[PDB]
RNA sequence: GACAACUCUCUCUAAGGAACUCGGCAAAAUAGCCCCGUAACUUCGGGAGAAGGGGUGCCCCCUCGGGGGUCGAAGU
RNA sequence: UUCACAUCGACGGGAAGGUUUGGCACCUCGAUGUCGGCUCUUCGCCACCUGGGGCUGUAGUAUGUUCCAAGGGUUGGGCUG
RNA sequence: CAUUGAGAGGACCUUUCCCUAGUACGAGAGGACCGGGAAGGACGCACCUCUGGUGUACCAGUUAUCGUGCCCACGGUAAACGCUGGGUAGCCAAGUGCGGAGCGGAUAACUGCUGAAAGCAUCUAAGUAGUAAGCCCACCCCAAGAUGAGUGCUCUCCUA
RNA sequence: AGAGAAGGUCACGGCGAGACGAGCCGUUUAUCAUUACGAUAGGUGUCAAGUGGAAGUGCAGUGAUGUAUGCAGCUGAGGCAUCCUAACAGACCCACAGACUUGAAC
C-alpha cells in the first residue's frame, strides 16, 4: 500500500455546522492539531528495502516515555512524542529527520484527503447488527427471533464453513474514509474542517493522507 | 453498550437504589461513618456531597430539597446547624473512603465512608 | 447435547490444572496485600 | 494557545457573532408568532413570505433552529428554519401567544383554528 | 414514506377522494415514494358521476407527505397528510385545479402542477 | 459485582397501517356514569349496552337540574 | 418468394446427465423419518439480465439464433398442503 | 516501538435521464454505435451537525392514597416509570457523509498482420496485434505460529 | 549467592476499551517567563443544554385561580477551571555478552 503524499496526524474535535454563501449547509467534521507531526525516522532502499518516513505526532512527558522509545527520538533530536506512525512514499528525498511538517502547505481548499481512523467500539454484537440479518418472525408460533439462523448445509458437507458469518467483535478497528473534501482552514485556531464524517469519537487519533486514486496517484501495479 | 452512561446501578432496579442511597446517607449523616460495599460507597458520594452542598446555603428553599431526600428530620436540622461551621472552607471533597477486608460470607469487597 | 465419550484421564487432569491456577494468581494478591499491610503504612486502607 | 474543548466551543461563539454581525436576531421563544422572510435562490424580485406561530427553538451553535406552524389552504404545514441562515433575510415577532410549554407539538391533534394566522 | 397499502389524499379536481398506493415507479427496487415520485395506485373512493370510476389503476405524483423534506438551506417541510395528483405519463394532470400548498422541488419534472398551486414552498 | 451476545417478563417507538401469517395468532384499541338516539329480522319475548353521537375536573350563584367562572396538552 | 442447413426440421439413428415418473432391495430399523414457508448459506451451468462477439430472411430501433462468460443480480402482492 | 507481505478475506454491482445528434440509417414513420455528463437503485464502510426514536440520568402536569403533628410544601405506593407531556449525553435510522478507481498485466470466444507445410491460398505451424462485468495485480481490513517464526531503530545486561 | 537490568505483570483511579482476560489512559498532581507537553475519576465553581416560570412573601379576586419579585427554580451522563477526596502502601517475574562449525577480514 504505497500511499501518495505525506499525511498528517490529527484530533478529532467532533462536528458543527457550516454554511456556505449561498445558504448551503454543510456537516463537517473539525480535526484539530497538538504539537508534533515531526518527521522522526527516515527509510531508504538500500537500508530497509523500501521508501518511508516515519512521522510521530502527540508530544509527551519524558518520563511517561520508555526508554527504548527515548532513546529513539534522542538519535532523531526531536521533542518526546507518543504516537509514531509511518507513510510510504516512492520517493523520499525531501525528508530530514527532526524536519517538521506544517498542514497548511500540504493541504490547501478543495483538495481531497483519506481519512483512517480507529472505530467506536460496539463490543460483542449479534448476527443481525453486525452482518445485518433479517430477523425472523416475531409472533405466530415462532421461537427463533434475533437468532442466527442454520448455519450450514445437511450430512454434506458436514460441517460448518470458515468465515461462515457469526456473532463476534465489532467495531475498534483501523478503517479508511476515502476521497473526503477540506470545506476551511483555520490558521488562527491551526484546525482544519472536513465535509463529513470521520472514524470514532472525539479524543481520538486520526492520519489523514492525500487521497489515493488507483489510475494516477499510484503505481500501476 | 453504554458509552457515558454513568450511574451506579448498584444491581438494584430504580425505586429500590433511589430507596437504598437516601437511606445510606441519613445513615452517614447520623453515624458519621459507616461500613460497606466498595460499590455502595462509591456510588453514595455524590449523594452525601449534594446534601452537604445543600446545607452550606440554608435557604427554606434547599431546607425543603434536603427534608424531602433524608428519611429523618432531625439529621436534617442538625445538618444545617453544624455544616457552616465544620465545612464553611472546605471546596466540595466531604468524603473520605477507606477499603479494606472484604467480607467473609460472599467475599464481596468492602469499604468505609467516612464524613470528613 | 451430551457427552458422546467420556474425558480421558489426562485431558481431564489439565483442564483441572488450569482452574488451580487462578489460586496461584490469587496467592499472589494475597501475598502483595500483607506485604502492604505489614509495614502499616497505608492510610488508604485499615484493619481492625 | 488554544485548548480543544475550548476549540469546539468557540467554533461556535465565532460563527454566531460573525452571522448576528451582518444581520441582528430578535429574541424568539416558543409560542411567538412570528413573520420570516426568505431570499430563494431563484425568484430574485420579491422574497418568499412566510407567517406563523412559533412551535419549538431547538439551540444549537450556529445551526440553531425554529419550527413553524401554520395552516394553509386547510393542510397543516411546519417549517424547520436555520436562524443563522444567509438566506434569510428579515424576521420579526408580529405577536405572542401564552403558552406553558417547552414544545407545542400538540397542536397537531388540536384543531385547524389555533394553527390559523393572517 | 408512502409505500404500497397507504391511503392518500387526491390534491386536485380529477374526481378520486381517495387513493390506494400500490407501487413506485423509476425508483428500481426502492419501497419509498416520496415527494416527486411517480406511483401507481387505484381509486378506492371516489366523487360520483364524475370520469374516474373506483376500482382503476392510475398514475400519481407525490406531493404531500408526512414525512420530511430537506432542501439545502437546511429547511424543512412537513405536512399533516399524504396527498398525491393524479397524471398522464406525460407529465400533465388529468385534472385541472389543485389544492393545498407544493414546493419548489417539484418544478423541474413537473411544471403544470407548481403552476396550478396556489401556494409554493 | 459487572451491565456483551442471546432467551424470557415488560414500557415506548418516526412514515405507513395486516403489506405479516396457515389464520389479525399475539398485541393495540374500546370501557364507568348521565343524556340524546337505535336497523333488518322475529317464535312479538327479543334483536339491544344495536350501531352512532354528546356531557363529565375545580370553584362560586340559583332551584332543590340550570347559569356563570377557571386551570390543564388531556377531567370516570 | 429463388434457396435443405437465417429460422424450422418430418422418417430414423448416436449420445451425455442423474433434476421427473419408475425397476432393484445393497442400505438403516431402537429414537438413520416425506412437501411449503422463515433464517442462513454454499456450489453447478443446460445464460433470465448485466460484459464481449459470429450469422441473419441484420437499413435503423428492436429481434432471432449461436459462441465465450457463473463476477453480480434475480421485486412486492391476490391465490394454493 | 515501527513496519515488509507469503497467505487470507471484503469490495470491484446496476438503472433511467441529458450532451454527442433529431446526426448517421431510411421514401417516410422512426432513430443509433463509440465516447463524455448528471441524477437513482441495491449493497458496503463509517457517523450524530441537522430531522427524529428511545433515553426507569433529569424537568413539568396530574388522579387515588398513606406518611412527614396540622395548612403549606415535599416523600412513598399504584410491579421491572401510577398515568401522561418534554428531553441532554449515549445507542440508533427513516437522518448525514463516503465508496465502487485503472491507455495496469495475461487470457476465453472473435477480429487480425506478416507467412510456410501443400511455388496458390491460409489469423498458425515460427513470430506477433487488438479485445470481455471473467482471471491476476492495484483498492480496503487482517496478517512473520509465514516454525520458511522476516527487516529496521533504540534500550539493557549490575555486585562480590 | 546478594541484589533487583531494560521491560513486564500486579496493586491503585479510571474510560468514547470491555462478557472475562485483553486495549488504552492515568498514579502527586509541575514549573513557566513567549505557545502546547503535569487534572485519571469524583466533588465544588462556572458555561453549553433541558425543562418552562421555583419556594416564600406580596398584591387582585367571594373563591377556584391569576399576577409581580424572576430566562425564575430544579437538573446539568456534556465542556472549561480548581488538588477538596481517592490515585496511599507497595508486591512479584526478570540481568551464562549470548552453545557448536566454517569462511572473510586484521
Ligand atoms: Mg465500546
Ligand atoms: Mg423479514
Ligand atoms: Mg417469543
Ligand atoms: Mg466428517
Ligand atoms: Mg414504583
Ligand atoms: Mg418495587
Ligand atoms: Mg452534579
Ligand atoms: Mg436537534
Ligand atoms: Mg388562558
Ligand atoms: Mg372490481
Ligand atoms: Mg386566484
Ligand atoms: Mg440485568
Ligand atoms: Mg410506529
Ligand atoms: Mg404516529
Ligand atoms: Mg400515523
Ligand atoms: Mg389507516
Ligand atoms: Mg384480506
Ligand atoms: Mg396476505
Ligand atoms: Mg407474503
Ligand atoms: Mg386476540
Ligand atoms: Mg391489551
Ligand atoms: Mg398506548
Ligand atoms: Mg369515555
Ligand atoms: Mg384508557
Ligand atoms: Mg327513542
Ligand atoms: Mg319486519
Ligand atoms: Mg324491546
Ligand atoms: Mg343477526
Ligand atoms: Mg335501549
Ligand atoms: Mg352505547
Ligand atoms: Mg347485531
Ligand atoms: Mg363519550
Ligand atoms: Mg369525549
Ligand atoms: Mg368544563
Ligand atoms: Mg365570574
Ligand atoms: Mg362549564
Ligand atoms: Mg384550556
Ligand atoms: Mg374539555
Ligand atoms: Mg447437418
Ligand atoms: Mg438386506
Ligand atoms: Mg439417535
Ligand atoms: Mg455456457
Ligand atoms: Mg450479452
Ligand atoms: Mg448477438
Ligand atoms: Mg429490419
Ligand atoms: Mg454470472
Ligand atoms: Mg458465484
Ligand atoms: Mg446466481
Ligand atoms: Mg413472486
Ligand atoms: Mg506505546
Ligand atoms: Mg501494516
Ligand atoms: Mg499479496
Ligand atoms: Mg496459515
Ligand atoms: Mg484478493
Ligand atoms: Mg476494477
Ligand atoms: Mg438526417
Ligand atoms: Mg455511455
Ligand atoms: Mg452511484
Ligand atoms: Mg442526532
Ligand atoms: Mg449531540
Ligand atoms: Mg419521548
Ligand atoms: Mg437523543
Ligand atoms: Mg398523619
Ligand atoms: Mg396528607
Ligand atoms: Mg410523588
Ligand atoms: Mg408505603
Ligand atoms: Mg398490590
Ligand atoms: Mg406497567
Ligand atoms: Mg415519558
Ligand atoms: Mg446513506
Ligand atoms: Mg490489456
Ligand atoms: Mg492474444
Ligand atoms: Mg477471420
Ligand atoms: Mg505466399
Ligand atoms: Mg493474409
Ligand atoms: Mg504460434
Ligand atoms: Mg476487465
Ligand atoms: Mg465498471
Ligand atoms: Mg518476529
Ligand atoms: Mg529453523
Ligand atoms: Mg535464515
Ligand atoms: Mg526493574
Ligand atoms: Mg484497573
Ligand atoms: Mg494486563
Ligand atoms: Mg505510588
Ligand atoms: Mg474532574
Ligand atoms: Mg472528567
Ligand atoms: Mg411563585
Ligand atoms: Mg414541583
Ligand atoms: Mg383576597
Ligand atoms: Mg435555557
Ligand atoms: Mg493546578
Ligand atoms: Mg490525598
Ligand atoms: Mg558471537
Ligand atoms: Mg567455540
Amino acid at each position: 500500500s504505497v500511499d501518495a503524499g505525506i499525511g498528517v496526524m490529527g484530533t478529532k474535535l467532533g462536528m458543527m455546522s457550516f454554511f456556505e454563501e449561498d445558504g448551503t449547509v454543510v456537516p463537517v467534521t473539525v480535526i484539530g492539531f497538538k504539537e508534533g507531526n515531526i518527521v522522526t525516522q527516515v527509510k531508504t532502499e538500500s537500508t530497509d528495502g523500501y521508501n518511508a518516513v516515519q512521522v510521530g505526532y502527540e508530544r509527551l512527558r519524558d518520563r511517561k516515555l520508555t526508554m527504548p522509545e527515548r532513546g529513539h527520538l534522542n538519535k532523531a533530536g526531536v521533542i518526546p512524542m507518543r504516537h509514531l506512525q509511518e507513510f510510504r512514499l516512492v520517493s523520499v528525498d525531501d525528508f530530514t529527520p527532526s524536519q517538521k511538517l506544517l498542514f497548511e502547505e500540504l493541504f490547501k481548499e478543495g483538495d481531497m484527503v483519506d481519512i483512517s481512523g480507529t472505530t467506536i467500539g460496539k463490543g460483542f454484537q449479534g448476527g443481525i447488527k453486525r452482518h445485518n440479518f433479517k430477523r425472523g418472525l416475531m409472533t405466530h408460533g415462532s421461537k427463533s427471533h434475533r437468532a442466527l439462523g442454520s448455519i450450514g448445509a445437511g450430512t454434506t458437507p458436514g460441517h460448518v464453513y470458515k468465515g461462515k458469518k457469526m456473532p463476534g467483535r465489532m467495531g475498534g478497528t483501523k478503517t479508511k474514509i476515502r476521497k473526503l473534501k477540506i470545506m476551511k482552514i483555520d490558521t488562527d485556531l491551526r484546525v482544519v474542517m472536513i465535509k463529513g464524517a470521520v472514524p470514532g469519537k472525539p479524543g481520538n487519533l486520526l492520519r489523514l493522507a492525500p487521497a489515493k486514486i488507483v489510475g494516477k496517484n499510484i503505481p500501476k501495479n | 453498550m453504554k458509552h457515558g452512561r454513568k450511574i451506579h446501578r448498584l444491581s438494584r432496579p430504580a425505586d429500590q437504589r433511589r430507596a437504598l442511597l437516601r437511606g445510606l446517607t441519613t445513615q452517614l449523616l447520623k453515624h458519621g461513618r459507616i461500613k460497606t460495599t466498595r460499590a455502595k460507597a462509591s456510588a453514595m458520594r455524590k449523594y452525601v456531597d449534594k446534601m452537604i452542598t445543600l446545607a452550606k446555603e440554608g435557604s427554606l428553599h434547599k431546607r425543603r430539597q434536603a427534608l424531602g431526600f433524608i428519611y429523618e428530620k432531625q439529621i436534617v436540622h442538625a445538618l444545617f446547624a453544624e455544616v457552616p461551621e465544620r465545612y464553611g472552607d472546605r471546596n466540595g471533597g466531604y468524603t473520605r473512603i477507606i477499603r479494606t477486608l472484604p467480607r467473609r460470607g460472599d467475599n464481596a469487597p468492602m469499604a468505609y465512608i467516612e464524613l470528613v | 447435547a451430551v457427552p458422546k465419550k467420556r474425558t480421558s484421564i489426562y485431558k481431564k487432569r489439565i483442564r483441572k490444572n488450569i482452574w488451580k491456577k487462578k489460586g496461584y494468581w490469587a496467592a499472589l494478591k494475597a501475598f502483595s496485600l500483607a506485604k502492604s499491610l505489614s509495614t502499616g503504612n497505608s492510610k488508604s486502607f485499615f484493619v481492625r | 494557545r488554544v485548548k480543544l474543548g475550548d476549540i469546539m466551543g468557540i467554533l461556535n461563539k465565532k460563527a454566531v457573532h460573525a452571522a448576528e454581525e451582518l444581520r441582528p436576531v430578535p429574541g424568539i421563544r416558543t409560542g411567538d408568532i412570528v413573520q420570516i422572510r426568505l431570499e430563494v435562490p431563484e425568484n430574485k424580485r420579491r422574497l418568499s413570505v412566510y407567517k406563523g406561530i412559533v412551535i419549538s427553538r431547538q439551540n444549537a451553535g450556529i445551526h440553531t433552529t425554529i419550527r413553524i406552524r401554520r395552516i394553509i389552504a386547510g393542510v397543516g404545514v411546519e417549517i424547520v428554519f436555520p436562524l443563522y441562515s444567509p438566506n434569510i433575510k428579515e424576521i420579526k415577532v408580529v405577536s405572542h401567544r401564552k403558552v406553558r410549554k417547552a414544545r407545542l407539538y400538540y397542536l397537531r391533534d388540536k384543531l385547524p383554528r389555533l394553527s390559523t394566522f393572517k | 414514506m408512502i409505500q404500497p397499502q397507504t391511503h392518500l389524499n387526491v390534491a386536485d379536481n380529477s374526481g378520486a377522494r381517495e387513493l390506494m398506493c400500490i407501487r413506485i415507479i423509476g425508483a428500481s427496487n426502492r419501497r419509498y415514494a416520496r415527494i416527486g415520485d411517480v406511483i401507481v395506485a387505484v381509486i378506492k373512493e371516489a366523487i360520483p358521476n364524475t370520469p374516474l370510476e373506483r376500482s382503476e389503476v392510475i398514475r400519481a405524483v407525490v406531493v404531500r407527505t408526512c414525512k420530511e423534506l430537506k432542501r439545502d438551506n437546511g429547511m424543512i417541510i412537513r405536512y399533516d397528510d399524504n396527498a398525491a395528483v393524479i397524471i398522464d405519463q406525460e407529465g400533465n394532470p388529468k385534472g385541472t385545479r389543485i389544492f393545498g400548498a407544493i414546493a419548489r422541488e417539484l418544478r423541474q419534472k413537473f411544471a403544470k402542477i407548481v403552476s396550478l398551486a396556489p401556494e409554493v414552498l
